């Protein structure tokens, strides 16, 4: 009952920025939970950005620690994923993730989320 | 408590708030089954042995 | 499950057990 409509991917060169979306449409208030997800060629799709819509706390993994923000956005009714400080180690599709359940640190892909389509993150 | 003896303790006839919980900003693995943890607050029901 | 706390005199009491 809820559709995730995810952009704002591309290529860019290390060191530079880019800015994931991630915007909602259905039963909004019932959503709790939004969280970013990423899944490297030839590694298992992890956790990477958390953030509990109702109380506005963030978790970040130890791998992108000190370099990756994530935001709400209620009037737009899209969450953001901001990228800054990029290495080449990043290059995976991204997912963005809803849950109307609550909140857990770490992600788990065996949990229920409503999925995406994915968007291509290539830096190089 | 211990898990050879947690205890079916019965806290009864007061009133538990679940918003600082919410705002205890320490859960890792808050699960909830059943019903939203958003309209938890409002709406009761009976048997609330912890 | 429950705890409470409260001739010349005649203490009258009525009780009543319905839908539980």
């Amino acid at each position: 009952q809820v559709q995730l409509v995810e952009s704002g991917g591309g290529s860019v060169q290390a060191g530079g920025s880019l800015r994931l979306s991630c915007a909602a449409s259905g039963s909004i208030s019932s959503i709790t939970y939004l969280g970013w997800f990423r899944q490297a060629p030839g590694k298992e799709r992890e956790g990477v950005a958390a953030l509990i819509t109702v109380n506005g706390h963030t978790y970040y993994a130890d791998s992108v620690k000190g370099r990756f923000t994530v935001s709400l956005d209620n009037a737009k009714n899209t969450v953001y994923l901001q990228m800054n400080s990029l290495k080449p180690e990043d290059t995976a599709l991204y997912y963005c993730a809803a849950a109307a359940w609550g909140y857990a640190w770490p992600l788990h892909q065996d949990d229920y989320w409503y999925w995406g389509q994915g968007t291509q993150v290539t830096v190089s | 408590a211990s898990v050879y003896a947690w205890n079916r303790k019965r806290i009864s006839n007061c009133v538990a708030d679940y918003s600082v919980l919410y705002n205890s900003a320490s859960f890792s693995t808050f699960k909830c089954y059943g019903v939203s943890p958003t309209k938890l607050n409002d709406l009761c029901f009976t048997n609330v042995y912890a | 499950t429950f705890e409470y706390v409260s001739f010349k005199n005649l203490r009258e009491f009525v009780f009543k057990n319905i839908d539980g």
